[PDB]
RNA sequence: AUUCAUAAUAACUUUUCGAAUCGCAUGGCCUUGUGCUGGCGAUGGUUCAUUCAAAUUUCUGCCCUAUCAACUUUCGAUGGUAGGAUAGUGGCCUACCAUGGUUUCAACGGGUAACGGGGAAUAAGGGUUCGAUUCCGGAGAGGGAGCCUGAGAAACGGCUACC
RNA sequence: UAUCUGGUUGAUCCUGCCAGUAGUCAUAUGCUUGUCUCAAAGAUUAAGCCAUGCAUGUCUAAGUAUAAGCAAUUUAUACAGUGAAACUGCGAAUGGCUCAUUAAAUCAGUUAUCGUUUAUUUGAUAGUUCCUUUACUACAUGGUAUAACUGUGGUAAUUCUAGA
């Protein structure tokens, strides 16, 4: 008998199982952003739906209302300091415009392979899933680190990943230790 | 059933204490004492929460039974000694004192105080009677039985005892244009004068209060502590005195605290 | 083994609700009491062994009943029942006359003496002398407080009556 | 010289406990979590007291390495920590051993077989021996 | 708001309480007797407050069923008086008295795969279904019944009796 | 997250259900099961029955220490330290479990005690102890009666108990 631990679902599953339309535009998105499963596309839009129905609630109360400022104000800001809506249109209106790909673009997997540093977005998830990514002095190895814009010019390598340094790697000193074993000392 | 509890569980407490969901399944259960179990703060309760002076409850034994915490001049070594508002706390050790006001959020606020307002306290008074004997006293809020006061001392008004023996130095009378604190309700540790109040013949009178900046709100006479004149308070306010400005404008100190 | 009570006038065992502070039974908890059956007082056949005290020595000598004492393990603890014991006075002393029991730890020899119960000592006619000063003391400050209080309202009254009469 | 970058954050005194209260988080690049008696001899010239006299506990370092967050103590004298330290951080200091009890299990089976016996039991015990004897 | 607090008078009591208790310090004083006086507490203790409460209690709110429309009142049902009992109000019980009380606005009866609520699932809105169960209140310790001690139990890791 | 689709006919438009469809802190079961966090878990049928072990005891300078216990005492030949056992005081009426009863009953929100009890905590509180004193009973302080303890036993047995 203790405090119950708090937990919820964070993805919903779309009512009409096979639409052809809908399986289109999943597998497009998880092409593109190099995605796992559907799951991750159900996630960010469980997101969308959360706050697009914040954003509704909320402009359904009328202008100058506090309680309509300071949610509005809050979602607005913490949208704007994530990069999904922009440094304009700072309305929740075009909160309600947002889309399933203004979170897409702000993933760590997403941002790695855009700044350079990962040539790929497949190459990006698996630099940052074998820790080879550190966001600020701490390494994530989460995809959806989902960057919020102060960090955009600190996604760099870990120091502790042979691409940053600090170590030549498991499998270069096995194969530097095989060319020692057939050369000599 | 079957007699008293003893047992204090988690999210059974007073919401003040601001204590853990987690780390335990119990809360510490107030003792008898002078004031009520859900409007007093334990002293394991402001000493390992508030202060923070303890990291578990057995070194919060450990300072009472070396009977450095002591209240209203009083050693209390009792863990969950209940206490309460218009409560000083004084550690002899690093000379230090506090007063159980509330703040502006309805919680029970660390407020350091001087050695002069260390040695006196108010006291609501409860009740007025004649004791045994035809002798007159006063209850006060915090079941101080006080023989022998002033008789122009009523129901609702307010006592300064001397702390240091069970009398009293000067009282201050339940009138509109005085400053009031009020102790119950959700309008919770608010500051303002008197208005007015209603007769309400029958009982549960009201009162009501606005602040210094024109915030009028009611409140049940049993929640109104009268803690001085119109201004000139008797005790040294808490940081925030009282105004409960809206959420907005406390955000916007938030930023201007940051701001530098 | 079934112990015979005191007053049952029967030659069988019975049960009884047995208490506190009766033969035969020691309670566990605060009011507690237990049905045990116990052996009439009336002497039968069926017991196994009865208990005799010997009110009044005969002429012959037995092996061993009459022939060996057994030491008295305890003196009196008490100053007044140390008193009575030896036979002093009223008011003499006792701690020449402690029961002194002696111990030998085979190399140490060390001597023992009860703690002596309801002596007189100047503490403890200290602490009865200050409860006499606290209710003389308590007596005067209440009777201060009452005068006080009394002259408190006679102005109060002189006061009010003054402004009553002239307005 | 490996940079370990010891500070204490939140430092309060606690002279209430006759001790002062900080946390402890250090830098160790290239190195895992280095060990805590070390810290304690470092924290020991840090305040300026003694090395008996720190206790530390905590330190669990971040996740990437390279950082370890932990509380530590520094007391004023080391009667006055022994005192007021937890007997199980005695042993962990190395300033007492562990004092050799039963198991939970046995000492309550040794009190439920004590409750049976009421006073010391010495007269039953040569009556068990008499009553087998004869 | 009181026949309130309190006081006074006359009394009454298988006469209540009003320290024959313990630790540490032991200062000061002169009729120099181990004399007078004194400190810091602990445990107690009558009563009034306080707190923890408890007990009863005011209004309003509960599922399905009429193939349940009349129910309650012998063995109290509704009220009056008086008494008894209770910690205390009260048909709570007794004695006398009156014939009342509930009901289609669903009494009473039956069923519940009924502990109540805070809550949960689903849901555009309105709703539907669930809530034994991390908190609050209740009830029980195989079924009943009775009781001792205790401030508080009709206690079951207390007792007694029957099954 | 304000959505429908297949099935009556030779074909049509309907009513209408069946069938699909999507969740369930909603249970069971099949197959499969690498990592970290988090954690429901004998409620449903049987509040059916239970082997065994544990779950309630408690001592500070401050009630009682002649353990024929330990260290031995710390003017200390009355004791003084610790201290088993046992008298004494307090707790054991908290908790934990379960939901079988229970349908204005519990319960919920809201009222009352001017209709009551209340250990403990906290504040205050007692010069009168004079039986019918013109008859007080030791206050530098009354008494016994017991445990633990010693010794004699009973019964196969129990946290059973007797005599001294
Ligand atoms: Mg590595
Ligand atoms: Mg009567
Ligand atoms: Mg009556
Ligand atoms: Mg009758
Ligand atoms: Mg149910
Ligand atoms: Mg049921
Ligand atoms: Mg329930
Ligand atoms: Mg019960
Ligand atoms: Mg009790
Ligand atoms: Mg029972
Ligand atoms: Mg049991
Ligand atoms: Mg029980
Ligand atoms: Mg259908
Ligand atoms: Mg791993
Ligand atoms: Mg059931
Ligand atoms: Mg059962
Ligand atoms: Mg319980
Ligand atoms: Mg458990
Ligand atoms: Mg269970
Ligand atoms: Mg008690």
């Amino acid at each position: 008998p203790r405090a119950p631990r708090t937990y919820s679902k964070t993805y919903s599953t779309p009512k009409r199982p096979y639409e052809s339309s809908r399986l289109d535009a999943e597998l497009k998105l998880a092409g593109e952003f190099g995605l796992k499963n559907k799951k991750e596309i159900y996630r960010i839009s469980f997101q969308l739906s959360k706050i697009r129905r914040a954003a509704r609630d909320l402009l359904t109360r009328d202008e100058k209302d506090p309680k309509r400022l300071f949610e509005g104000n809050a979602l607005i800001r913490r949208l704007v300091r994530v990069g999904v809506l922009s440094e304009d249109k700072k309305k929740l209106d075009y909160v309600l415009a947002l889309k399933v790909e203004d979170f897409l673009e702000r993933r760590l997997q997403t941002q790695v392979y855009k700044l350079g540093l990962a040539k790929s977005v497949h190459h990006a998830r698996v630099l940052i899933t074998q820790r080879h990514i550190a966001v600020g002095k701490q390494i994530v190895n989460i995809p959806s680190f989902m960057v919020r814009l102060d960090s955009e010019k600190h996604i760099d390598f870990a120091p502790t990943s042979p691409f940053g340094g600090a170590r030549p790697g498991r499998v270069a000193r096995r194969n530097a230790a095989r060319k020692a074993e057939a050369s000599g000392e | 059933a079957r007699g008293p509890k003893k047992h204090l569980k988690r999210l059974a407490a007073p919401h003040h204490w601001l204590l853990d969901k987690l780390s335990g399944c119990y809360a510490p259960r107030p003792s008898a004492g002078p004031h009520k179990l859900r409007e007093s703060l334990p002293l394991i309760v402001f000493l390992r929460n508030r202060l923070k002076y303890a990291l578990n409850g057995r070194e919060v034994k450990a300072i009472l039974m070396q009977r450095h915490v002591k209240v209203d001049g009083k050693v209390r070594t009792d863990t969950t000694y209940p206490a309460g508002f218009m409560d000083v706390i004084t550690l002899d050790a690093t000379n230090e004192n506090f007063r159980l006001v509330y703040d502006v959020k309805g919680r029970f606020a660390v407020h350091r105080i001087t050695d002069e307002e260390a040695s006196y306290k108010l006291g609501k008074v409860k009740k007025v009677q004649l004791g045994k004997k035809g002798v007159p006293y006063v209850v006060t809020h915090d079941g101080r039985t006080i023989r022998y006061p002033d008789p122009n001392i009523k129901v609702n008004d307010t006592v300064k005892i001397d702390l240091a023996s069970g009398k009293i130095t000067d009282f201050i009378k339940f009138d509109a244009g005085k400053l009031v604190y009020v102790t119950g309700g959700r309008n919770l540790g608010r500051i303002g004068t008197i208005v007015h109040k209603e007769r309400h013949d029958g009982g549960f009178d009201l009162v009501h209060i606005k602040d210094s900046l024109d915030n009028t709100f009611v409140t049940r006479l049993n929640n109104v502590f009268v803690i001085g004149e119109q201004g000139k308070p008797y005790i040294s306010l808490p940081k925030g005195k009282g105004i409960k400005l809206s959420i907005a404008e406390e955000r916007d100190r938030r930023r201007a605290q940051q701001g530098l | 083994g079934f112990p015979m009570k005191q007053g049952v006038l029967l030659p069988t065992r019975i049960k009884l609700l047995l208490t506190k502070n009766v033969s035969c039974y020691r309670p566990r908890r605060d009011g507690e009491r237990k049905r045990k059956s116990v052996r009439g007082a009336i002497v039968g056949p069926d017991l196994a062994v009865l208990a005799l005290v010997i009110v009044k020595k005969g002429e012959q000598e037995l092996e061993g009943l009459t022939d060996t004492t057994v030491p008295k393990r305890l003196g009196p603890k008490r100053a007044n029942n140390i008193r009575k014991f030896f036979g002093l006075s009223k008011e003499d002393d006792v701690r020449d006359f402690v029961i002194r029991r002696e111990v030998t730890k085979g190399e140490k020899t060390y001597t023992k003496a009860p703690k002596i119960q309801r002596l007189v000592t100047p503490q403890r006619l200290q602490r009865k002398r200050h409860q006499r000063a606290l209710k003389v003391r308590n007596a005067q400050a209440q009777r201060e407080a009452a005068a006080e209080y009394a002259q408190l309202l006679a102005k109060r009254l002189s006061e009010r009556k003054a402004e009553k009469a002239e307005i | 010289s490996d940079a370990v970058t010891i500070r204490t954050r939140k430092v309060i005194s606690n002279p209430l406990l006759a001790r002062k209260q900080f946390v402890v988080d250090v830098l160790h690049p290239n190195r895992a979590n280095v060990s805590k008696d070390e810290l304690r001899e470092k924290l020991a010239e840090v305040y300026k007291a003694e090395k008996d006299a720190v206790s530390v506990f905590g330190f669990r370092t971040q996740f990437g390495g390279g950082k370890s967050v932990g509380f530590g103590l520094v007391y004023n004298s080391v009667a006055e920590a022994k005192k007021f330290e937890p007997t199980y951080r005695l042993v962990r200091y190395g300033l007492a051993e562990k004092v050799e009890k039963a198991s939970r299990q046995q000492r309550k089976q040794k009190k439920n077989r004590d409750k049976k016996i009421f006073g010391t039991g010495k007269r039953l015990a040569k009556k068990v021996a008499r009553r087998n004897a004869d």
